[PDB]
């Protein structure tokens, strides 16, 4: 199982 | 208001980034009161359940970003991610290709969508989609560190230089920056990393298990501390995904039904479902106790079950492998905790106290690289089923076409009683070896293999053309059943040459880097009158290594690719090689087992990890240490006198042939009784009140 990358979104 | 909502989430955003994630969902959470339709929000929340492994939890909040905001990529994204998870790979895929489609330039999304590429097999695609990450996010680790290891696994080794430099260069900052590796725990033996940050990236791996099991708020367990209610029994638990058709199967699956019942309670915890498989039937009947872990989905509750069958001794079978409920471990359900088989290296946990390893694999002096205590089985930790798998592989015949031990070769659980309906058969001395002159049956089997027939019948006996067991009996085939025919092998099968030395080499490529097969150039080299014998795993390898192989001055002739074979073939037809050549990088460790089966001497060169060392660790058991070479340059000469004095050749290959038989190594009754002492040295270490220690003596 390859891991993944989560994106964290910034509130602008 | 928006601006409150928005320093809220943002503030969330860097308690994640600092590992503070029930912080993290804290402030999310407090975001989503102040703001109920804030996407970004929901989304960056669902990011952290799923980190702690609430995955539906996760999925609601994503679908609800979603809603809000219809073209949002990164939910998209971090949706599939979850879904993924979830083994929904379709559901996954069409995130993936959502996101991708809304921003063409989202390096994540890319990055994401080349993981379930390289999870299905499609490496070339896996390799297309990281490297347009990368150009999109020149500076990305995940998608850096997949992308070299799916250029390991076909070996690629352009720019290996540069790209070791910059893996350890990509730890080194990571670790230092206190996040999670993109190098994966057991990856990691592949690269030119220091043991420190062998033991710091397993030890961060395990790690996310602890965020996991923190929001189940247990106590911890009571453990017993006597074995007054198992009537003196010791009770032990095998925990492992791989209960079935599976490479720990083909090891252990004989090692529950040998434990000594009076001593002993047998647990097995099976993490996945049955398979239907021979394997699975047969644990399941001979263990004391079979629970089906993957019926409990919830490791809260499976951790109880266990605890509650009052285990005194929990083995993880399983490390950093696919299909790991190591979060099971960090509940710590039972009082003694120990890794053993499945995974090559340390967990780097709190929450493992042992490692059964050996002192050859794991000599004392190299502890600092282990975060477990020492458990040394006195001759390998290293077992193997072969005995009980592949019994008609014991005894062997050849016919003489011309005399060869390993250029046409019949096995049979029956083959004795076939030589004896025979009445010209020649023994010669070199047990020994039965030769059936070239007559008339033996034109018939020879006609039978030129002409790929699948079987023929004499004298009532059915005798088998070895690349066509599937078709005669697959549980045969698998290994989960012993085969009945006479089975024929030979070299002509894989267009090997009848007049060379076959040096063969039958684990996945992944294992093979530049310097191994440097080493490789140079034997065959020395031994004019040889070949290489590798395996197309994957296919996509091979003219890599072609290439490299000429680039070093090697024709293409000398390289013979085989597809990957059934089982029992691939056991088999190691019976056609001379010499195997073990990967110093990382050893053949079942692979390893099925060579030696084979009766084929392996030229092996230990190295520092864990990894590195089990081939000689499988060759010391089997006493012959005269195949274990301190450098580079004792193996190449130990492999070209193997190839160049046929004499010496001939002898070593008989002592492997007959050792497989009366060294431990293949000896499952031993193995186990000797598991069993170890276990209790365990055990009343701790019952006299002490913490974990070194078991070396
Ligand atoms: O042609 C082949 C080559 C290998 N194998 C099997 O495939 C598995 C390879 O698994 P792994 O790479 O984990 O082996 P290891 O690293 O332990 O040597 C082993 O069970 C082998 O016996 C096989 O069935 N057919």
């Amino acid at each position: 199982e390859t891991g993944t990358t989560n994106t964290a979104t910034t509130a602008t | 208001c928006p601006t409150h909502a928005d320093s809220l989430n943002n503030l969330a955003n860097i308690k994640r980034e600092q590992g503070n994630i029930e912080e993290a969902v804290r402030l999310y959470r407090k975001a989503l009161e102040v703001f109920p339709e804030f996407a970004a929000a929901h989304s960056n929340l669902a990011s952290v359940l799923q980190q702690q492994g609430k995955l539906q939890e996760a999925l609601m909040h994503y679908k609800e970003a979603i809603r809000i905001s219809p073209t949002f990529a990164d939910a998209y994204s971090n949706m599939g991610n979850t879904l993924k998870e979830m083994q929904d790979v379709q559901g996954a895929l069409q995130c993936y290709t959502r996101a991708i489609q809304i921003n063409p330039a989202f390096a994540d999304a890319h990055s994401n969508l080349a993981s379930i590429h390289k999870d299905s097999g499609n490496i070339p695609e896996a390799i297309a989609s990281y490297r347009t990450a990368l150009k999109l996010k020149p500076d990305f680790p995940d998608a850096y560190c997949n992308l070299a290891h799916c250029l390991q696994i076909v070996c690629d080794w352009t720019d290996y230089d540069e790209r070791m430099k910059k893996l350890v260069s990509i730890v080194a900052d990571q670790l230092e920056k206190n996040r999670l590796p993109s190098v994966h725990p057991h990856h990691s033996m592949l690269y030119p990393l220091s043991h420190g940050f062998r033991k710091a990236i397993a030890e961060r791996h395990g790690n996310l298990c602890l965020d996991k099991i923190n929001v189940l708020h247990k106590p911890p367990y009571e453990h017993p501390k006597d074995l007054k209610l198992s009537d003196g029994r010791l009770r032990v638990g095998y925990v492992s995904s791989d209960f079935g058709n599976h490479p720990t199967s083909h090891l252990m699956q004989s090692i529950p039904g040998m434990h000594n019942p009076d001593k002993f309670e047998v647990f097995c915890y099976a993490l996945s479902p049955d398979d239907g498989t021979n394997f699975r039937v047969k644990v399941m009947a001979e263990a004391n106790h079979f629970i089906d872990l993957s019926q409990i989905p919830c490791n809260g509750k499976a951790a109880d079950r266990i605890h509650q069958d009052g285990i005194h001794i929990l083995v993880n079978m399983n490390g950093y492998t696919k299909g790991a409920r190591n979060e099971l471990f960090a509940l710590r359900p039972a009082p003694i905790q120990a890794m053993w088989l499945g995974y090559p290296g340390t967990s780097g946990a709190l929450f493992m106290d042992y490692i059964i390893t050996d002192q050859e694999t794991s000599p004392a002096e190299v502890a600092e690289q282990y975060s477990e205590k020492l458990a040394y089985m006195p001759h390998t930790f290293f077992i193997g089923d072969h005995a009980n798998m592949f019994p008609h592989l014991k005894k062997k015949a050849v016919i003489d076409f011309k005399i060869y031990d390993n250029r046409i070769v019949l096995n049979g659980i029956d083959l004795k009683a076939f030589l004896d309906s025979l009445p010209d058969v020649k023994i010669v001395k070199m047990l020994n070896m039965p030769v059936i002159p070239m007559n008339t049956i033996a034109e018939a089997v020879i006609e039978m293999i030129n002409r790929g027939q699948i079987q023929i019948t004499i004298n009532g006996f059915s005798i088998s053309n070895g690349l066509a067991t599937t078709q005669i009996n697959n549980k045969a085939a698998t290994g989960e059943e012993v085969p009945r025919t006479i089975i024929v092998t030979t070299r002509s099968q894989y267009g090997l040459p009848e007049d060379a030395i076959v040096y063969c080499n039958f684990n996945q490529l992944y294992k093979i880097d530049p310097s191994t097969l440097q080493m490789w150039a140079n034997i065959l080299k020395r031994v004019p009158n040889s070949v290489l014998w590798l395996l197309r795993f994957p296919a996509v390898g091979e003219p890599n290594i072609q290439q490299y192989a000429q680039n070093m001055g090697l024709p293409q002739n000398r390289i013979i690719f085989s597809p990957v074979a059934p089982k029992e073939e691939h056991v088999r037809r190691g019976q056609l090689a001379d010499v195997c050549l073990d990967t110093p990088l990382c050893n053949g460790h079942t692979t390893g087992m099925d060579v030696l089966w084979a009766g084929t001497p392996m030229v092996t060169m230990p190295g520092e990890t864990l990894a590195s060392r089990v081939a000689a660790s499988q060759l010391t058991c089997l006493g012959c240490l005269e195949l274990i070479a301190k450098n580079r340059q004792e193996y190449e000469d130990i492999a070209v006198k193997l190839g160049t004095d046929l004499e010496y050749l001939k002898k070593v290959r008989g002592k492997v042939w007959k050792q497989r038989i009366s060294s431990p190594l293949f000896n499952t009754k031993q193995y186990t009784m000797e598991l069993e002492r170890l276990y209790l040295q365990m055990w009343e270490h701790y019952a006299a009140g002490n913490k974990p220690d070194h078991m070396i003596k």
